[PDB]
C-alpha cells in the first residue's frame, strides 16, 4: 500500500513534469527557433529572441524583448481631409505636436511629413467620425513645377 | 468529520478588481499595457488597428463606425439575455462545483 | 485493490489522452482551418496547409 501510494503520486507528478516538458519544447520551437507573436508567451514586452541555457532537470530561456519607453502625449486623428479626400495612414498613426501634423509608426516616435506616399485615400470628408483638416503633400508636384 | 474549507487568497472583490484593470487597460490602451506602460489610444483607433490585424483595411472601420459600434453593443445585449435565461451556460463551472 | 489500481492508472492515462486530444483539436484549428505562424507547430519548414 506504501509502494502503490508512491507510484500513484509519481505517475501524477510525471504528468505535471510532462506538461512542463511539452511547454518547454514549445518555447524552444517558437521562442528560440522562431520569433513569437503570442503575447507574454516568450516573456513580457514584444518578443525579439530567446536563448536556451541548460539547468539541472530543466531549461532556462533568456527572453530578449523590446519594451517601449518615454511616451509623449500627442493629439491624434483617424484620417486627414485634403481636397475632399479622406486619407488614412498606410502604416502608423497621425499625430500632432500642437500646431503641425505628422504620421509616425505605432511603436516608436518617428514623425514623417504626411504625403500621398505614406497615406491612402478612401471616400471623402463627410463619413469619418473625427477627421481633421490638414494638407497632404504630393511628392510628384514639385518635380513637375521645378 | 475533520473536513475544512480554506478561503482563497484573492477575495472575489480582488478578482473583480483585477478584471476591472484588464478591462480598463484593454479599452483605454489596447494591447500596449501587456507590452509595457498603458499607452492611451482612442477606442475607434484601437479598433482600426484591430481591423488591420485581421487584414481588413482600417478605413473599413472608420467608414462603418456606427454600424460596427451598434453590432458590438447589440451583441453585448444578447450575452446578458443568454446568461439571464440560461443557467446551463455556466455548465463547466457548475460541473466542477458538483 | 486491483480494481482501484486499474481505475487509477486509467484516470491518469485518460488525462494523457485528453492532453493529446486538446493538442489534436488545437492542430485542427490552427494547421487545417488556418495557416500557422507558430514555428514547428504544423511540422518543420514554413507551414503552408
Ligand atoms: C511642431 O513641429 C514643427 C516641425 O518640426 C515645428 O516647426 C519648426 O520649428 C522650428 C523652431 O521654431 C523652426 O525653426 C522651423 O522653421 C519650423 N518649421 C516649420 C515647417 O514651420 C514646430 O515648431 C513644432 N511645434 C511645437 C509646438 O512643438
Ligand atoms: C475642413 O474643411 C471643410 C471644407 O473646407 C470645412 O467644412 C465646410 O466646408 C464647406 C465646403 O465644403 C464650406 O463652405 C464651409 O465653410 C466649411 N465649414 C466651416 C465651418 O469651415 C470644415 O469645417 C473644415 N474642418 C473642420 C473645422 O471641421
Ligand atoms: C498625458 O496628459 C495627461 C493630462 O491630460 C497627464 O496627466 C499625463 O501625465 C500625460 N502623460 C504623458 C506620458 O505625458
Ligand atoms: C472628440 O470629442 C469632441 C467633443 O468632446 C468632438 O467635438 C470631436 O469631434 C471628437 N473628436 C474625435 C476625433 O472623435
Amino acid at each position: 500500500q506504501s509502494l502503490q501510494t508512491y507510484v500513484t503520486q509519481q505517475l501524477i507528478r510525471a504528468a505535471e513534469i510532462r506538461a512542463s516538458a511539452n511547454l518547454a519544447a514549445t518555447k524552444m520551437s517558437e521562442c528560440v527557433l522562431g520569433q513569437s507573436k503570442r503575447v507574454d508567451f516568450c516573456g513580457k514586452g514584444y518578443h525579439l529572441m530567446s536563448f536556451p541555457q541548460s539547468a539541472p532537470h530543466g531549461v532556462v530561456f533568456l527572453h530578449v524583448t523590446y519594451v517601449p519607453a518615454q511616451e509623449k502625449n500627442f493629439t491624434t486623428a483617424p484620417a486627414i481631409c485634403h481636397d475632399g479626400k479622406a486619407h488614412f495612414p498606410r502604416e502608423g498613426v497621425f499625430v500632432s505636436n500642437g500646431t503641425h501634423w505628422f504620421v509616425t509608426q505605432r511603436n516608436f516616435y518617428e514623425p514623417q511629413i504626411i504625403t500621398t506616399d505614406n497615406t491612402f485615400v478612401s471616400g471623402n470628408c463627410d463619413v469619418v467620425i473625427g477627421i481633421v483638416n490638414n494638407t497632404v503633400y504630393d511628392p510628384l508636384q514639385p518635380e513637375l513645377d521645378s | 468529520n475533520g473536513l475544512t474549507v480554506l478561503p482563497p487568497l484573492l477575495t472575489d472583490e480582488m478578482i473583480a478588481q483585477y478584471t476591472s484593470a484588464l478591462l480598463a487597460g484593454t479599452i483605454t490602451s489596447g494591447w500596449t499595457f501587456g507590452a509595457g506602460a498603458a499607452l492611451q489610444i482612442p477606442f475607434a483607433m484601437q479598433m482600426a488597428y484591430r481591423f488591420n490585424g485581421i487584414g481588413v483595411t482600417q478605413n473599413v472601420l472608420y467608414e462603418n463606425q456606427k454600424l460596427i459600434a451598434n453590432q458590438f453593443n447589440s451583441a453585448i445585449g444578447k450575452i446578458q439575455d443568454s446568461l439571464s435565461s440560461t443557467a446551463s451556460a455556466l455548465g463547466k463551472l457548475q460541473d466542477v462545483v458538483n
